[PDB]
């Protein structure tokens, strides 16, 4: 989840509130960008069967239909058997499930009732290096200041030499999936110890464009040797144990980190860095932002931070149990979303233990590049700015459709339209929504070759 | 099980034009009695302002007493700092300054200033515009109080680093 | 809770006792470079003039007479007009009579005598050369 908010903004807040259960009415008077924020909040997914109507149609006519006249967003179907996620030219066949957002189980209901009337790995799906050494990727202060580092992704890794090992592999994976071309890949730097990094450098070893500065992200001269002002996103973890004696300060090196970026100043504020910071504890989340008002008992997805994609932990991940098995399919079609693709038999080579392997790319091994990819789109200019203008989520979600293929899910929204550069997540808004200019979409692009 | 009511707790009372100070960290009756002793001294200037403190344990016998003499000007409360509940209750948004005291004598002197840091950034984080002094224990770590995007030196925020004053 | 009742005061004790640490001084050292240094300027050398705390003796040297017959308000004036300099307190031994022991008295009265074996806390000034 953290990897995928690297490439699109608040989009772990999106995917964690999806697989959690909430049921949503309308309160009498609140806070609009709170309304608007729970309504979204109220969205899970759903597997219905397509109505033997859709068979014969593609998808991309199936999706729009259903938006249009249904109000259900269909993002998935299962191919006889594989899930395709906004699937390009692929035809519904009899029996199709399909994946559907929706408020609750009774709207997908209206889906079946419907009438007219060496470069990359073995399985192909990951970027490949010849095992590169961790001395080589060494870096220290002169040697990343000295080196143009923009739009890359900065890990702050708290982590004793001592500490148990966390999946760095399962953070770096993801940004190097097989649906990014080499040009675009985000450079990947990790501040901390060597020590620790040095464990975890088995299943690092193979992927490219991966640099190690030995430090703390605490001192503000690392922080500018890397440019955290001009960094993609910052992800702040800690893999340290806890060592129990109080829930308040088991967060301490983490919210000091966040803090620290925030009243840095560059030659453009800190306070405009994108941050990601994961808690060990959930209630520490009322010191991640200051121009809130924090209460105990609130839950977790009820506060600013994770609304505005800010904060993340491993308490809202709880739910996806019992949503695995009323459907096991679910559990595939998000790890599929969030992994950038992971096989069964990428597993099993991985079980080896001799790392990643790499392979000759052959006609189909390119062919398993083309697959839909998580990203955010921005209305402020392009072909698309002019929705935004006016305003209309309906129109905008067909428009993009037709032109691209890309699939719309959600918005991502100025908390104040009159001064804070804080944005929160809307989860599938109603076709009549009012967009604005400076309203950001997630969207499922397709894979274009080139 | 029913045992006895909380003889600490509940908010502390508005008054107009009332001056009060919150005071939390180490408190035992030692640094109560010391600081007390120093804070309410008549070789100093007469102001009405009185002393609020918050704390996680119950106070002993011995500090219990010392509250009870200084009835008039001393008010305690059972809370934690970390707490926006209790932070309410002793009405920190309204204190003149907020006095985050340190255990001199502690095993571990960086465990000890991590803890005060937080206090710090619980109390920055219910408001901004509150005049902060901590005492602290090492140097180094004056650099992440430093770094808080409210800490404000100009306003009235204050660090007492215990080793580069005893040093110097 | 000096500190409290007057910030100035605090600002007042780190000056004196540091030797002079400027805000942005712990700024620079807040970045964890460690100490940085600086090419000498026009004002950069004119920060070096300033008071220090110092000792001084009255066994010999021009202010030697005060002590013979000893006042301090006496004291005090001269080394004010003299040089600038300002007593703080006197380092005076324990006995009189056989220990290399001084206790420390903090700004006595002008009427205090003093002794040929007494020692003043001074705030001398800067001199260039
Ligand atoms: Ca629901
Ligand atoms: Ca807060
Ligand atoms: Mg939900």
């Amino acid at each position: 989840f953290i990897a995928q908010s690297c490439l699109a903004p608040g989009f772990s807040t999106m995917m964690a509130n999806l697989f959690a259960m909430r049921s949503f009415k309308t309160s009498p008077d609140m806070q609009s960008w709170t309304n608007d924020y729970l309504r979204g909040t109220g969205m899970e997914m759903y597997t219905e069967t397509l109505s033997p109507t859709f068979i014969g149609i593609p998808f991309a006519q199936a999706t729009e239909l259903c938006f249009s006249k249904l109000k259900l967003l269909l993002l998935a179907i299962e191919i006889k058997s594989k899930i395709s996620i906004n699937p390009r030219g692929a035809k519904i066949q009899a029996n199709t499930q399909g994946f559907f957002i929706a408020q609750s189980a009774d709207e997908v209901k209206r889906a079946w009732f419907y009438c007219k009337a060496m470069k990359y790995d073995s399985t192909g799906m990951f970027h490949w290096s010849p095992a590169k050494s961790l001395e080589d990727c060494i870096l220290d202060r002169n040697q990343a200041a000295m080196t143009v580092l923009n739009g890359h992704v900065v890990v702050c890794l708290f982590a004793d030499p001592d500490s148990p090992l966390i999946g760095l592999r399962n953070l770096v994976m993801p940004l190097r999936a097989s649906n990014f071309h080499y040009h675009e890949l985000k450079h990947v730097v990790i501040v901390g110890s060597v020590d620790y990094i040095r464990r975890e450098w088995k299943m690092l070893q193979n992927l490219p464009k991966i640099s190690v500065l030995n430090g703390s992200p605490l001192s503000r001269a690392d922080l500018r040797a890397v440019n955290v002002n001009l960094c993609d996103m910052c992800c702040i973890l800690s893999a340290k144990v806890p060592s129990n004696d109080d829930p308040t300060l088991a967060d301490k090196e983490a919210i000091l980190a966040s803090l620290n970026i925030k009243a840095m100043t560059f030659d453009v504020y800190g306070a405009n860095v994108p941050m990601i910071t994961e808690l060990v504890n959930d209630g520490n989340v009322q010191f991640l932002d200051q121009d809130d008002d924090d209460d105990p008992d609130t839950e977790l997805y009820l506060t600013q931070p994770f609304a505005c994609g800010t904060a993340f932990a491993v308490s809202v991940l709880d739910s996806l149990m019992s949503t695995t098995y009323f459907n096991q399919n679910a559990l595939t079609l998000i790890r599929s979303l969030i992994t950038g693709g992971a096989t069964p038999e990428l597993e099993l080579i991985l079980a080896e233990g001799a790392g990643l392997r790499g392979g000759y790319s052959t006609v189909e091994s390119l062919s398993n590049r083309d697959r839909c990819r998580v990203g955010q789109i921005s209305l402020y200019d392009g072909p698309l700015a002019q929705f935004g203008e006016c305003g209309k989520y309906g129109d905008l979600f067909v428009a993009a459709l037709k032109s691209y293929g890309m699939l719309c899910i959600g918005l991502y929204r100025f908390r104040d339209t009159s001064a804070s550069s804080k944005r929160y997540v809307i989860t599938n808004p109603p076709d009549d929504f009012s967009l604005l200019p400076t309203d950001q979409v997630f969207v499922l692009m397709q894979f274009d070759p080139g | 099980l029913i045992g006895t009511r909380a003889k600490y707790g509940g908010t502390l009372k508005n008054e107009k034009g009332r001056r009060h100070i919150v005071v939390c960290g180490h408190i035992t009756y030692e640094s109560v009695s010391h600081f007390l002793k120093d804070f309410l001294h008549e070789d100093r200037e007469d102001v009405d302002v009185e002393v609020v403190f918050l704390h996680r344990k119950p106070p002993d016998l011995e500090l219990e007493g010392l509250f009870k003499r200084h009835f008039t000007t001393v008010e305690f409360f059972q809370g934690t700092i970390m707490n926006p509940i209790d932070l309410q209750r002793v009405k920190v948004h309204e204190a003149d300054a907020c006095l985050v005291l340190a255990n001199k004598y502690c095993q571990d002197p960086d465990a000890e200033d991590a803890a005060n840091i937080m206090r710090v950034i619980s109390i920055k984080n219910y408001s901004d515009d509150i005049r902060v002094i901590i005492q602290l224990m090492q140097y180094h770590n004056k650099a992440y109080l430093l770094n808080i995007p409210s800490w404000d030196w100009k306003q009235g925020d204050d660090v007492i680093c215990l080793a580069e004053l005893k040093l110097g």
